[PDB]
């Protein structure tokens, strides 16, 4: 599984390649799940937070 | 044909469709709608629409890339 | 009834032309050039239709 | 027994085949329609009593050959309208 | 070797059914399926039934090929008479044209891997309307083959090029990362019948009656209706007179033509009256007690 | 109506001929290829 | 064999090719082989064989020799890829019916087929409907088919 | 560790997941139709899910719509602003 | 071998006696677990199912790679009714024709303990109708033998014929248990 | 197959037919499409029950398409010249529910009715080709009207004219190939004022048609013959030197130069 | 009953034909069974969409029969993965009329829907009737003592489409199906056809009255009941109240239709004399 582990994470490098587009997060649901408004001036829902736990995460 | 033309011509119709308003017509297939997006677009107008509904301050469906009055 | 027929399907493919911005005119300029105000985008130089 | 052209009773008639009297044929219709064994109404101005409908009771094999003919002739006039509408309207049927 | 244009993607009346019904209700995720036939020749590949996959989870894109499912559907169609193999798999578009994303042209390499004539068909439910069914069938271009100088298939005649490709498909890599294959359909005459059954009305409904109360007053209703509409149309004939050409259409948007709604109040009641009166004579004389 | 439908005569007018013209047909062409051209790269 | 198609005998899976109304004491084992061995039935001449391939196979002629003793077949019907119980072939619909003559029943008569019908045949099933001499029991030799792999 | 495989493996299928544009339905027009409008952007005719409720649509409900087709996904619940959250939860400091 | 066997068991009334200890349909539901354990060892593959024999013949489980839902139906399998060998033969022949792999070979473990109530005729073209598909039924011939000693025999006879060792008709006499004299019989060799 | 045929044209060889017949046979894509051709080549004109029956018994049975379209194509040389000899294999062609076998009843009425100008089997391909299912049978029931029609070539411009602008595209190429086929190397001026436009069709296998259908109408035609061939010799270079045309277009644009400037300007096409 | 109207969609109909093409290819040409799945909406079934199952009978006994019920499960899961909302509502089989074995079959399906709906599919084109004959089992409660028995009741049947299903099969029906028939043409043919339906039920009365006539089928006394009030709801159109009301609607629809035809013809010339207008401006400035 470590080599799972591993192509995993190098998968996420491509993803979280740059430019980030820098956002607000607005709310927490729960039917774990998040409400950003972007610095685009776009509000979106996120069914999965992303690679952020929750927990730390605050409007 | 012309049924069949009629009835595949529909196929511009389909959502998602902006949301416009009519602001004047002008000729017959032609008319200037003005787009939520907060742009006025000189657009056509498909025949299958009837005239009669086009009053001034309506609200009119626009084909999401074409803008056109749908 | 054909031609009827003919311009119906061409109008599917008419209709998917992007459609005309709206502007209005500030002045004529030389070699068939207009400074010209679209709505929500300012001002442009653009050309003109041989029509 | 009476055909449906000629279902309208008198008085009479049920008074003497149900061995009662004129003035009691009322009150056994009301039986018979309130039960409902029979359908209709009754005229007391004329002494008549317009039957509509009877409870459907066993049939013979004869009356079953009676009703099948009955079958018969209504079969031939709805082919012969349909053979009308078709040849009538012929050039708009699709 | 080389794929010929010639090449047909021949759909069932079934298959096309089942890919519409499934891609609709699962809209807008890319619910994908599998392609059930045979490869008949090197120019026709036969889709006789379709089968569609279970979504994982949320998401709109192509989720990976489930091979327990594949391998337990595909085990027990054999058991009711279809052990037809696999010659591609269908997804869904909705409504943003017929084409092959990234994600497809990742899952259809691993149906060509596996079947090198294997067919990615594309079905729009949303952009699809009643008689034009927005599908395409896709096969990948070998970057390999193209990059050095060769076409990804050759051209041996005209079937190949009648039908024009879309912009959309165009902008999305058509004719760079993946070709079309022309899509025929396969109809007899058993399933065109079965289907003509769709809308066919109850021999009751020939026979029966309107509502004589309610018959009277749609005729009240519209007659009524035309009472305005034909005093409204001689105002009409005279502003027409007097009216240039270029206000014949302009001036009658936004305005009822008092010509247009009397001929379809007359269209209505003339086709009403007459369907009760017709039906009413003939009943008169099929359900007659004598 | 039938006498009138019947008498409704159609001049001998070019026909075919307010569809799209062959050159401005071809405008859309050559700008859409520009279109698949520029945008998808 | 004919140019350019092979005999298929060994392409059929030999453990997967059954009978249908087979004496024990000559089989399909012996029936497949070239030898003098054949297939006898035990309840009537009447006989239905199944074949299973292990590829797509394409048949283009089949030798289904029997001994001019009048045993060999006089009617086979063959039956190409079924989703048969000795009542459907009274009553069905023969992919290609085959009135195997004495010439077409030696040991160097070959039997055409129809190609056009006969292209993709995972299993085949052929069956004798009549024999030759109107005997109780029928009896084969080397039944193979001749054709190529799908491929 | 297996629970490391775990969280690992979550964080692949959470990275397919796509935003969904928040909206807020106007008028339902058909038993397929909404009006819908973005939070700050124009208004659209689009489709729901057959799987969705459309009772919960009524007019004004908060939407969340596919990028792509501006479908709506789910209903969600009246938002709660940033600010609005800092708000309610000020601490006052135990007075 | 590579075949696949449906198991015909009995819960007619006279399972309920207590000749074969300590119950008739307790005795079969222990040898349903043998023989339905023992197809599974010869190979992976087979294929084994339950149909009762009952008034009307039930099919409980069709033919599957498993062996804990043949003992999970037999345990609710209640005595009830009487035996109809003559279309409990049949409907498991018609499970057979439908299997799940076309390879395998056919099989039908019958487990009569009611006498069998018709014809020889019967049975007789009943055999010639499995002798002609190449269907192999091994019947045990518990409980009534001494009744049904002579139709099984036109059974067995006509079905295996001259040298057939394909359908044994194993009759077991009374005694402590007839699963203890499966593993000798022919039908698990 | 193709040479063997081409080699034993009406030559009505039983062992020429007889080989082919068993490529045919064969039920192979490539080979079928040729051996049915050629079948057809070899009998041709016979209109025998055997190569009829062999034939179209074939493409009832054969699940390749492109054996269907050689086999179409034969069926029709079979019965060619023969006049209403022909009339029960053509009503069985046209009636099959195969749009191909179809293809070749209208193909039939072409070979059958040669030059004859059978208005009865004019009016058979004109029925098809404004009311059929399949677009393939409606274009060759249109180019099948050049056959009936090129003994009197002033004729075709008036029924193919107002097929010329029809909505489908198909009739539209067949109007076109009738032009070319009615009207090969008599440099019909009203044929060619029907082509002109057609060369600025919208659907690009149209403009194709015409071009190819340009060249056969006035092969080896000079100006003084006909005005328009300078107009059409430099069409043809301007679609090939057109880097923004479809390719189709260009293909019919080089075999127009070819067919234009053929056998080094010392050959003519007449069916007559 | 439990059951008001099932909706039986194109995508069944093509399943069970091709159900029907696939088994009863060169194997035989018996009757195929499969399992039907759908939607419950108020007390309409909503049949959309259905799978084969493994089934064979005996062509002589009736009480021989095999379902392959395992194989039902099996795919009932594999199809609620796909699609939840679509649960088992019965099964169908492509039999032209009823069997004697259907009220077992029933039950075997009772078991995953106890208001399990049979839908009879004929794959056979038939000219006039719709192919699907839905039934449900009730319990007929005699009134002659009869012990009381499980029979099938019959549900009206009706062929509805989803949006997407109807698009593809006005797609398969572009080429054959005729659009250009006026409405008024149209209900004329539903008359035609509502006569023809008529006439082809009365038959079947009549054929069955002929077969009780000569003794070969019982008296069943629960038809001829039905069929008294039959004859007995045949109206009197030679009644006076009846015929003047009859012409008294007859005339009151006739001056509408007089009407909107006299509209109609003024239209008519308002368009001859545009039309007239618009020839005479185009030749004066040609
Ligand atoms: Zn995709």
């Amino acid at each position: 599984m470590k080599d799972k582990i591993k192509e995993n994470s190098e998968k996420i490098k491509v993803n979280k390649t740059l430019p980030y587009l820098v956002s607000n997060v607005i709310e927490l649901l729960d039917v774990k799940c998040a409400v950003i408004k972007t610095s685009t001036r776009q509000t979106y829902f996120l069914p999965v937070i992303g690679l952020v736990d929750a927990e730390k995460l605050k409007p | 044909e012309f049924l069949h033309a009629q009835e595949e011509v529909k196929r511009i119709q389909s959502i998602p469709l902006v949301i416009g308003q009519f602001l004047e017509a002008v000729d017959q297939n032609t008319a200037i709608v003005g787009s939520t997006t907060g742009s006025n677009y000189y657009v056509r107008i498909l025949s299958t629409i009837d005239r009669e509904l086009l009053k001034p301050n309506a609200s009119v469906a626009l084909h999401k890339h074409s803008n056109a009055l749908v | 009834l054909n031609a009827k027929v003919r311009l119906l399907r061409e109008e599917l493919q008419l209709l998917q032309e992007q459609g005309s911005y709206v502007g209005e005119v500030v002045r004529a300029m030389d070699k068939k050039k207009v400074l010209v105000k679209v709505h929500p985008e300012g001002k442009f130089v653009v050309d003109v239709d041989k029509n | 027994t009476r055909p449906a052209n000629h279902r309208q009773l008198t008085f009479e008639e049920i008074a003497k085949s149900a061995k009662i009297t004129v003035n009691e044929v009322e009150l056994l219709v009301m039986k018979a329609l309130s039960v409902g064994l029979v359908k209709g109404s009754i005229d007391e101005v004329d002494k008549r009593v317009h039957m509509t409908w009877v409870q459907p009771r066993v049939l013979d094999l004869q009356q079953i050959k009676g009703m099948k003919d009955r079958l018969e002739f209504w079969c031939t006039d709805v082919k012969s309208m349909e053979m009308l509408v078709e040849h009538q309207a012929h050039d708009i049927l699709t | 070797p080389a794929v010929d244009t010639a090449e047909q993607v021949y759909i069932s009346s079934l298959a096309l059914l089942k890919m519409l019904k499934h891609g609709r209700a699962g809209v807008p995720m890319e619910v994908m399926g599998l392609m059930l036939g045979e490869f008949v020749d090197d120019y026709t590949v036969r889709v006789i039934d379709v089968f569609a996959m279970p979504q994982s989870g949320t998401g709109v894109s192509v989720e990976a090929v489930d091979p327990v499912f594949q391998a337990k559907m595909l085990d027990m169609l054999k058991q009711t008479g279809r052990p037809e193999m696999v010659v591609g798999w269908y997804h869904s578009h909705p409504g943003f044209g017929c084409w092959l994303s990234g994600v497809d042209i990742n899952t259809q390499q691993s149906f060509e891997a596996l079947s090198e004539r294997a067919v990615a068909v594309v079905v729009d439910p949303i952009q699809s309307v009643k008689g034009k069914v927005v599908i395409d069938a896709f096969r990948l271009i070998n970057a390999n083959m193209m990059v050095l100088g060769h076409e990804p298939r050759q051209t041996t005649s005209n079937l190949g090029h009648l039908n024009k490709p879309s912009i959309q498909a165009l902008i999305h890599g058509l004719n760079r990362h993946y070709y079309s294959i022309t899509i025929n359909y396969r109809k007899n005459e058993l399933e065109q019948k079965m289907l003509l059954n769709l809308h066919k009305k109850s021999w009751m409904e020939g026979l029966t009656l309107q509502d004589y109360s309610e018959h009277c007053k749609h005729n009240e209703s519209v007659v009524k209706e035309m009472l305005e509409l034909a005093k409204n149309y001689n105002k009409a004939v005279e502003e027409e007179d007097k009216m240039t050409p270029e206000q014949l259409a302009i001036k009658n948007v936004g305005k009822q033509d008092p010509k247009r709604h009397l001929e379809e109040h007359v269209d209505v009641l003339m086709t009403s009256n007459i369907v009760q009166c017709l039906a009413a004579m003939l009943d008169t004389v099929v359900f007659k007690l004598i | 109506h039938n006498m009138s439908v019947k008498a409704m005569r159609f001049p001998p007018k070019s026909y075919n001929k307010d569809l799209e013209s062959a050159e401005e047909r071809r405008e859309r062409e050559q700008q859409d290829l520009e279109f698949a051209k520029e945008m998808a790269e | 064999i004919p140019k350019g198609y092979m005999d298929l005998m060994p392409f059929i899976n030999k453990a997967g090719c059954e009978c249908l109304n087979e004496s024990d004491e000559h089989g399909f084992d012996n029936c497949l082989r070239k030898d003098t061995t054949f297939l006898e039935s035990d309840c009537d001449e009447q006989l239905l064989i199944t074949v299973a391939f292990n590829q797509p196979v394409k048949l283009y002629s089949m030798k289904f020799q029997g001994p001019d003793n009048g045993q060999g077949p006089k009617y086979v019907k063959i039956f190409i890829n079924l989703p048969m119980d000795f009542e459907e072939a009274e009553r069905s619909e023969p992919t290609q019916a085959l009135e195997l003559t004495e010439d077409d029943i030696k040991e160097d008569g070959i039997v055409p087929l129809r190609y056009v019908k006969f292209q993709n045949v995972n299993s085949v099933t052929i069956f004798v409907q009549s024999n030759q001499g109107e005997e109780e029991t029928t009896r084969i030799s080397y039944f193979t088919f001749i054709g190529t792999p799908v491929q | 560790l297996t629970k490391q495989y775990e969280k690992s493996e979550n964080d692949l299928k959470a990275l397919q997941s796509v935003g969904q544009i928040v909206g807020e339905v106007l008028k339902q027009l058909t038993e397929e139709k909404f009006i819908v409008k973005a939070t700050n952007g124009p208004r659209y005719v689009v489709g729901c899910r057959r799987q969705l409720d459309k009772s919960k649509l009524k007019p004004g409900t908060r939407v969340a719509l596919d990028m792509t087709t501006l479908t709506i996904m789910r209903y969600l619940p009246r938002e709660v602003d940033p600010l609005v959250y800092n708000m309610s939860h000020e601490d006052p400091g135990n007075v | 071998v590579l075949e696949s066997t449906m198991v015909c068991v009995d819960n007619s009334e006279y399972m309920r006696n207590g000749d074969f200890l300590p119950t008739r349909l307790q005795a079969q539901q222990d040898a349903v677990n043998i023989v339905c354990h023992s197809k599974t060892r010869s190979n992976p593959e087979n294929n084994v199912g339950l149909i009762t024999l009952a008034n009307d013949c039930e099919v409980l489980t069709t033919l599957t790679p498993d062996t804990g839902r043949i003992l999970s139906k037999l345990h609710t399998v209640q005595p009830k009714g009487k035996i109809t060998f003559c279309t409990g033969i049949r409907v498991a022949h018609l499970a057979l024709k439908h299997r799940q792999g076309k390879n395998h070979k056919m099989r039908i473990i019958a487990f009569v303990g009611s006498p069998v109530e018709d014809n020889e005729k019967d049975l007789v073209k009943l055999a010639k109708r499995l002798k002609k598909e190449k269907v192999n039924v091994d019947i045990i011939n518990f409980g009534e033998e001494e009744v049904n000693t002579e139709k099984l025999t036109a059974f067995v006879n006509t079905l295996n014929g001259k040298d057939g060792t394909g359908s044994h008709l194993v009759t077991v006499p009374p005694g402590p248990s007839l699963a203890d004299a499966l593993i000798s019989s022919p039908i698990l060799a | 197959s193709l040479g063997l045929g081409l080699a034993a044209m009406g030559t009505a060889r039983q062992d020429v037919y007889d080989l082919l017949k068993t490529n045919l046979y064969q039920d192979d894509a490539v080979t079928g499409e040729a051996a049915g051709l050629a079948l057809g080549l070899v009998m041709l004109g016979s209109k025998n029950a055997q190569a009829i029956e062999d034939m179209v018994g074939y493409a009832q049975e054969t699940q390749h398409e492109k054996i269907l379209r050689g086999l179409a194509v034969g069926i029709a040389l079979v019965m060619y010249g023969r006049m209403e000899e022909a009339d029960a294999l053509i009503e069985s062609l046209c009636r099959d529910k195969d749009p191909i076998l179809r293809r070749s009843g209208m193909y039939t009425v072409a070979m059958a009715y040669c030059g004859s100008g059978n208005n009865k089997a004019i009016r058979r391909l004109l029925h098809v080709a404004v009311s059929d299912v399949n677009d393939d049978v409606r274009r060759a029931a249109v180019e099948s009207l050049g056959f009936i029609l090129f003994r009197t070539p002033e004729q075709c411009p008036s029924v193919v004219s107002l097929l010329s602008e029809s909505y489908n595209p198909h009739v539209r190429y067949g109007a076109a190939m009738a032009l070319g086929i009615c009207c090969a190397g008599t440099g019909n001026k009203e044929a060619i004022n029907l082509l002109e436009p057609m060369t600025n069709d919208p659907v690009n296998y149209v403009r194709q048609g015409a071009l190819i259908a340009s060249a056969l109408i006035m092969i080896q035609q000079t100006e003084i013959t006909c005005p328009k061939v300078n107009q059409f010799r430099q069409l043809y270079s301007k679609v090939i030197n057109d880097k923004h045309d479809d390719v189709m277009a260009k293909f019919g644009a080089i075999l127009a130069q070819g067919i234009l400037d053929a056998g080094g300007h010392n050959v003519t096409i007449s069916l007559q | 009953l439990a059951v008001q109207k099932v909706v039986v969609h194109p995508l069944v109909l093509l399943s069970v034909v091709d159900h029907f093409n696939r088994i009863g290819k060169v194997g035989n040409q018996k009757r195929v069974v499969g399992v039907l799945l759908g939607s419950w909406q108020k007390k309409v079934l909503d049949v959309s969409n259905s799978f084969a199952v493994p089934f064979d009978e005996d062509d002589k006994d009736d009480s021989v029969w095999f379902l392959d019920h395992d194989y039902l499960e099996n795919m009932y899961g594999m199809f609620k993965k796909v699609n939840a909302r679509e649960r088992i509502v019965g099964w169908y089989h492509t039999g032209p009329k009823l069997h004697k074995n259907d009220i077992a079959i029933n039950e075997l399906m009772k078991r995953y829907c106890p208001n399990s709906v049979l839908v009879i599919i004929d794959v056979k084109p038939k000219d006039l009737g719709l192919p699907t004959e839905a039934y449900i089992s009730v319990e007929e409660v005699h009134d002659d003592g009869t012990p009381t028995s499980k029979t099938f009741e019959h549900v009206t049947s009706e062929i509805g489409a989803e949006e997407a299903e109807e698009v593809g099969v006005e797609h398969l029906l572009r080429d054959i199906k005729d659009t250009t028939v006026g409405t008024l043409s149209q209900r004329i043919t539903n008359q035609v056809h509502g006569l023809k339906g008529l006439n082809s039920k009365l038959l079947d009365i009549r054929s069955y009255l002929e077969k009780v006539a000569t003794g070969k089928l019982p008296i069943n006394h629960q038809i001829i009941y039905q069929l008294q009030d039959v004859f007995n709801l045949l109206p009197d159109v030679s009644l006076q109240e009846f015929v003047k009301a009859f012409y008294l609607k007859t005339n009151d629809q006739m001056v509408v239709v007089y009407l909107a035809s006299l509209i109609r013809s003024v239209v008519a010339l308002h368009n001859l004399i545009n039309n007239k207008i618009a020839n005479r401006d185009a030749e004066k400035k040609e």
